[PDB]
C-alpha cells in the first residue's frame, strides 16, 4: 500500500484531474438497447417500395441460383430505405451478378483444395491452368507421365471431354462433396466465411455426417485389443380422436 | 522425386535447428518426442521451417539492398539506435516489416509514446 | 493537496470504470426467420385492419 | 440462502468439499490457507 | 399462493379441471382455407400462417402470434389453451 | 361438421416471449 | 446436539516443484491413488501418489 | 458527451502521422471507440487469466485474448 | 398479474462375494 | 515510463491483478494506435471527414470482429448469435430420447467405428 502512493502521485497533476473527472459520468443507463428490444420484440410515400422486398422469394425457398432478374427486383428497396430517390445505375445487376458468382466460385475452389487430390492433368484444354491445383501421388503421376509420352505417338486418344484413361479412371472414383469435407476444411482457415458467423455455426452445431443413419453402430473398450478398442464385426375429446384429427390436420397441410 | 527416397536420404539434410527445440514445440503442438515419432518426420518440419525462414530473410535482404545508394522511413516502423557502425548493412524493422507484409504479418509499431 | 485523499479518489474511480460503446453490437440470426417473421407480420397486419378488429374473440360456450 | 459465510482472502477459492455426512465443509484458497466451517452450530444451552 | 400442475400434463386433466369454461379459440377447416369465428377474411393453407397449424398438428402454443393474442385477451387455462376445431373440409 | 377440442402445451419460448414483452411495454 | 465446539480434523499437503507458473488444473483420483495437472504448454501429466 | 480516459492527443498524432486534419467532433468519437476497444480486450484477458487459477497477468492470456476477438496478432 | 393472466387456479454371487470379503 | 503507461498500470491493478509482466502495457499501446491507424485510413477512403464517416467505418469493420466483450441482456457478446435462434436449435436438439443403456454396457461402449482413433500409427 506504502508504494501505491508512490505510483500515484508519480503522475502529472493534469492527468490526475483528468482521471478524478471520470466520476461525473452518468452511469450505464444502457438505454440505446430500447431500439435493439423494440426491433427484436406533393410527397412520395417511401414505404410502400421497401415492403416488396419480402415478396420474392429467396434462393433457398425456391432453389434458383441468384440471377440478374431477382438481383434488380431486390435493388430497389435497399436504395429507397437509405435515402436514395434517384434509384441506381441501369448496368448494376449485371455487375452484381457476376460478383456473387466470382464469390461463390472462390469459396467453392477454397474447400476443394484441401480434401481432393490427383486431379486432372495440364496437357492441354482441361486442369487448372495458371491456378492453383490439387496434389499428386507418385503411381498416378508416374502413369500420367508415360501415358502423355504416349499420345504423342498417337497410340492412344483422349476420350470425349479431353480426358486420358488414366485421369478419366482416377476421376470415376470420387464422390459428392459432403459435410464433413467442409467441417475438415473449415478447421484449416475461413475459406472467405469470415463474415458470416450463422453458416459456419450451423455447421458446426449440427449433427455429424451419417450418424443419423447409422444411430446405433458402437465399439467397445478392450486393452486386449491393440488400440483398446474392439470392433464388432366437452366434445370430440382428443384423448379419443387425435389419431382422426391428426390424419386430417396432415391431410390438410399435404 | 520421390517420398520414399527423399525420407531414406534425410540424414544427409538435417537442419540447424537442434532437437531440444523440435521436441519442445512439437509437443507444445500436440505430437510425441521423436522416441514414438519418427526422427525423419521431426527432420524433416524442422527442414520446412528452416526453408520458409531463409525464404523470408531473402526478401528482406532484397528489400533492404534496393533503398541503399523524400528520404524518410515510412511511418509506423519505429526502431533502431544511433544508425550502427560503419557501411554496414543492418538489420532494421522496416525492411523485415515491408519483406513480411508479403506473407500476411503486420508488424506496426509506434515511435514516440508520449 | 492531501496525498492520501487524492490517491484515493484516484483509486476510486478507476474501479468504477464502464465505457460506453459509440454504435450498438450487432446481432445475428438466418435471413429465413427474419423473412418469415417479416411476412407473417404483414398477413396479420392486413387481417386485423391495423388493430381496429378483434378476430379472436369468442362468442357463447363452444 | 440459508446464511453467508466469511473470512477468506480476496483472490478466489477454487475448490470446496463435503464431508461424508454433510456437516462439515472444507475451502481452500489462492490466499494460502485452508478453512473449516460448520454447517450447523451447536444450540447455546443458555 | 396458487395450485401448481403436475410433473406431465395431460389433456384429460386440464379438460375436466376447466370443463364448463368457454373454449380458447375456434377454428373453422374447409378444403383450402381457414378462418376464426369472428374473422371476416380467410388464410390460406400455404400463407405465412401454415404455423398454426404446424402448432396444432404438434400441440404448442404458437409463441410467435403472443402479443396478437394478448391484445384480444384470449383467455389462458394453466398456461394452456383449448381449441375448438370445426371440420367443413369433408 | 365433426367437433373436435385439444390443448396446447407452453414452452420456454413462451416464457422468454412474455418477459420480452413485458420489458417493452409502457405502463 | 448442543454445546462444545466442532469436529477437529487432520491434513496432508502435497506440493509440486519448479513448475515455474506452468500449471492450470489439478485433480485426484476417486481413490487418492493418482494426481494430473495440465499445464500451459497442453500437456497433462500423471504421477502416482505413492512413488510406486 | 461523457469523460474520455483515453486522451484524444494520441488520437491527433496518429491523424497527423497520416496527413489528416480533424475537427473536434470525429476526435471525440474516435477515442471513445479506442477506449471501448481497450476495455473490451481488458474483459478478453482477465476471463482468460481467471479460467486458470491464477492473479497474475502474462502475454500468453492478451494473446489468446486478442485471438478470440479475431484481431490481428502482434509478434 | 403474471401468474393471474396465465390462468394459474387458487443376485447370490453378489452375496456370496460380501460374505468372503466380511469373512 | 511513458504516459497511459502508468494509467493502464492502475486502471489492471484497480480490478484485482496483483502481479504484472512488463511490455504488456506496451502491447495495449501498439494494439490501440494498429487499430486508431486501421479505423482512419478506412474512414479517408470512405469520404475532411465528417462523423458520420466514421460511424460508417466502424459500423462496417464490426461485421467481422470484436464479437466478443462482456455484454449482457441481448448484447451481441459470446460469438454474436441471438438467443431466439440458439432456442429454436435446443428444443429441435432436446427432443429426441435419452440414449438407452443395460448395466453390463455402463461405462464400456464408446461411438460408432467411424468417429473413433482406430489406427492412427
Amino acid at each position: 500500500e506504502r508504494r501505491l502512493k508512490g505510483e500515484v502521485m508519480q503522475l502529472p497533476a493534469r492527468d490526475r484531474r483528468r482521471i478524478k473527472e471520470l466520476a461525473h459520468n452518468d452511469f450505464d443507463p444502457y438505454d440505446a438497447l430500447a431500439n435493439v428490444l423494440m426491433e427484436h420484440a406533393l410527397k412520395m410515400n417511401f414505404d410502400l417500395e421497401i415492403r416488396k422486398r419480402y415478396a420474392q422469394p429467396l434462393a433457398v425457398e425456391s432453389g434458383e441460383f441468384p440471377d440478374t432478374s431477382n438481383i434488380e427486383s431486390r435493388m430497389l428497396p435497399f436504395c429507397y430505405e437509405a435515402g436514395l430517390s434517384s434509384g441506381h445505375a441501369p448496368d448494376a445487376a449485371q455487375f452484381m451478378s457476376i460478383a456473387t458468382e466470382t464469390f461463390i466460385k472462390e469459396v467453392m475452389s477454397a474447400i476443394f483444395s484441401r480434401t481432393r487430390s490427383n486431379g486432372p492433368g495440364d496437357s492441354g484444354s482441361a486442369g487448372f491452368g495458371l491456378g492453383s491445383g490439387w496434389i499428386q501421388t507418385h503411381r498416378y503421376r508416374k502413369q500420367l507421365a508415360k501415358e502423355e509420352e504416349a499420345f504423342q505417338r498417337g497410340e492412344i486418344s483422349r476420350d470425349k471431354m479431353g480426358l486420358l484413361p488414366v485421369e478419366a479412371k482416377a476421376a470415376s472414383e470420387r464422390g459428392p462433396l459432403g459435410m464433413a469435407d467442409v467441417r475438415l476444411a473449415l478447421e484449416m482457415g475461413d475459406c472467405g466465411l469470415a463474415g458470416f458467423p450463422v453458416i459456419v455455426k450451423s455447421v458446426i452445431y449440427g449433427w455429424r455426417e451419417g450418424e443419423l443413419e447409422n444411430w446405433e453402430d458402437y465399439t467397445y473398450v478392450d486393452p486386449s485389443r491393440p488400440d483398446g478398442i474392439a470392433i464388432p464385426s366437452w366434445e370430440g375429446a382428443e384423448p379419443e380422436t387425435s389419431d382422426l384429427l391428426n390424419a386430417v390436420l396432415d391431410s390438410c397441410l399435404a | 522425386a520421390s517420398l520414399r527416397e527423399f525420407l531414406n536420404k534425410m540424414d544427409d539434410y538435417a537442419p540447424i535447428i537442434p532437437d531440444a527445440v523440435t521436441n519442445y514445440y512439437m509437443t507444445r503442438a500436440g505430437l510425441p518426442p521423436p522416441p514414438q515419432t519418427d526422427i525423419r518426420l521431426a527432420r524433416l518440419l524442422a527442414l520446412a521451417t528452416q526453408k520458409f525462414i531463409a525464404d523470408i530473410a531473402a526478401d528482406a535482404y532484397q528489400y533492404s539492398r534496393i533503398r541503399a545508394s523524400l528520404g524518410i522511413q515510412r511511418p509506423g516502423y519505429g526502431g533502431g539506435g544511433q544508425g550502427g557502425s560503419q557501411n554496414r548493412t543492418v538489420l532494421t524493422m522496416e525492411d523485415l516489416g515491408m519483406a513480411v507484409s508479403e506473407f500476411g504479418v503486420n508488424v506496426k509499431r509506434s515511435e514516440f509514446y508520449r | 493537496v492531501d496525498s492520501d485523499e487524492e490517491t484515493a479518489a484516484v483509486m476510486s474511480a478507476l474501479a468504477n470504470w464502464n465505457p460506453q460503446p459509440v454504435v450498438p453490437q450487432p446481432v445475428f440470426a438466418p435471413l429465413k426467420r427474419q423473412y418469415q417473421l417479416a411476412r407473417l407480420h404483414e398477413q396479420l397486419q392486413a387481417a386485423t385492419n391495423g388493430g381496429r378488429t378483434n378476430i379472436f374473440k369468442v362468442v357463447g360456450f363452444g | 440462502l440459508i446464511k453467508k459465510c466469511r473470512g477468506h482472502g480476496k483472490g478466489g477459492i477454487p475448490s470446496l468439499s463435503f464431508s461424508a455426512e454433510s456437516n462439515v465443509l472444507v475451502s481452500g484458497g489462492l490466499d494460502c490457507t485452508v478453512r473449516v466451517w460448520d454447517i450447523e452450530l451447536p444450540a447455546d444451552p443458555n | 399462493t396458487f395450485d401448481a400442475p403436475p410433473y406431465v400434463i395431460t389433456p384429460e386433466y386440464i379438460l375436466k379441471k376447466f370443463a364448463g369454461h368457454p373454449p380458447s379459440l375456434i377454428v373453422h377447416l374447409y378444403q383450402n382455407h381457414f378462418r376464426f369465428d369472428q374473422q371476416e377474411g380467410m388464410f390460406q393453407y400455404k400463407s405465412p400462417m401454415r404455423i398454426f397449424i404446424e402448432h396444432l398438428r404438434n400441440r404448442t402454443v404458437p409463441h410467435e402470434i403472443m402479443e396478437y393474442l394478448i391484445q384480444g385477451g384470449v383467455p389462458f387455462y394453466e398456461g394452456c389453451l383449448i381449441v375448438q376445431v370445426f371440420d367443413h373440409r369433408t | 361438421p365433426t367437433v373436435y377440442t385439444v390443448v396446447l402445451m407452453p414452452t420456454a419460448q413462451a416464457l422468454h416471449t412474455d418477459l420480452l414483452l413485458k420489458t417493452v411495454t409502457p405502463r | 446436539r448442543t454445546g462444545g465446539i466442532g469436529i477437529p480434523v487432520s491434513a496432508c499437503m502435497f506440493t509440486f516443484h519448479n513448475t515455474l507458473g506452468t500449471v492450470s488444473c489439478m485433480d485426484f483420483s476417486n481413490d487418492h491413488k493418482l494426481v494430473a495437472v495440465g499445464t500451459m504448454d497442453s500437456y497433462i501429466r500423471v504421477w502416482s501418489l505413492d512413488g510406486k | 458527451g461523457p469523460k474520455l480516459l483515453w486522451n484524444p492527443e494520441n488520437v491527433r498524432d496518429v491523424a497527423d502521422a497520416l496527413g489528416i486534419t480533424l475537427s473536434e467532433e470525429p476526435l471525440r468519437l474516435l477515442a471513445q471507440d479506442v477506449e471501448y476497444r481497450i476495455g473490451q480486450v481488458i474483459v478478453e484477458s482477465l476471463r482468460f487469466m481467471r479460467a486458470a487459477n491464477r492473479t497474475t497477468l502474462t502475454v500468453q492470456d492478451v494473446s489468446l485474448a486478442l485471438r478470440v476477438l479475431d484481431v490481428e496478432p502482434l509478434y | 398479474d403474471y401468474l393471474k393472466k396465465k390462468g394459474f387456479t387458487r443376485k447370490y454371487l453378489k452375496a456370496f462375494l460380501l460374505l468372503k470379503n466380511w469373512i | 515510463r511513458p504516459r497511459d503507461a502508468r494509467t493502464l498500470e492502475l486502471l489492471l491493478t484497480a480490478q484485482g491483478v496483483t502481479s504484472f509482466e512488463p511490455r504488456v502495457s506496451q502491447l495495449l499501446l501498439d494494439f490501440a494506435y494498429r487499430h486508431t491507424a486501421a479505423v482512419l485510413s478506412d474512414a479517408l477512403h470512405l469520404s475532411s471527414i465528417t462523423a458520420n464517416a466514421v460511424a460508417l467505418a466502424i459500423s462496417s469493420r464490426l461485421g467481422y470482429q470484436f464479437r466478443g466483450g462482456g455484454g449482457g441482456y441481448y448484447g451481441g457478446g459470446g460469438g454474436g448469435a441471438s438467443k431466439d435462434w440458439m432456442l429454436e436449435l435446443a428444443r429441435e436438439r432436446n427432443k429426441v430420447a435419452l440414449p438407452r443403456v443395460l448395466p453390463s454396457e455402463w461405462g464400456v461402449r464408446l461411438p460408432g467405428e467411424r468417429f473413433v482413433l482406430s489406427g492412427v500409427s
